């Protein structure tokens, strides 16, 4: 049985969010999809995942994700703001206005 | 919109990067010892994260070589 270390999950994580920055989804989803199999409540990482998932165009897995996230912390408006791309991308339209709206009730307006 | 596509980006951002006094050394240890600990492993999205860690370690010595070369 495998356990990551911090900073083994952080080398992960920071890869992973520097690759999506180069454009190169599939190496961030390879690598962050490896954190959470092994660490699957690291929070950053989840987040991190869900926007590539966003980029790699897997709205469905996005969609899930959000759910996921929402469930663990669900006054946190970045979840909804999610949940509302991967459903405007999955075509619900209509479902998407009503995560958006979820997003817009509790985010800081002041950032 | 673009303003959201920003929030979207700010909230993946786990808003910090590598740390530490030897970030250098730091990060070809952790890289090296990483490699090896998931190529043990069985499931192949963690063997295809070894291997993935393996080609940059190996494709970096190889540019390393050719800058050599260009001085």
């Amino acid at each position: 049985n495998i356990t990551l270390t911090k900073r083994q999950q952080e080398f992960l994580l920071l890869n992973g969010w520097l690759q999506l920055q180069c454009g190169h989804a599939e190496r961030a989803c390879i690598l962050l999809d490896a954190l959470l199999t092994l660490n699957p409540e690291h929070l950053a990482g989840r987040r991190c995942r869900l926007v590539a998932l966003l980029n790699n165009n897997q709205g469905e897995r996005a969609e899930k994700e959000a759910q996921w996230l929402i469930s663990h912390d669900p006054l946190q408006a970045g979840n909804w703001l999610c949940l509302s791309r991967a459903q405007q991308l999955n075509g619900d339209l209509d479902k998407a206005r009503h995560a958006y709206q979820h997003y817009l009730e509790l985010k800081d307006h002041n950032e | 919109t673009a303003q959201s596509k920003r929030s979207l980006w700010d909230f993946a951002s786990p808003g910090y990067t590598f740390h530490g006094l030897h970030r250098a050394q730091d990060y070809r240890r952790e890289l090296d010892t990483l490699q090896s600990l998931l190529t043990t492993s069985q499931s192949s999205e963690l063997q295809a994260a070894a291997a993935l860690l393996k080609c940059q370690q190996d494709d970096d010595r190889l540019l390393q070589i050719i800058l050599n070369l260009l001085h």
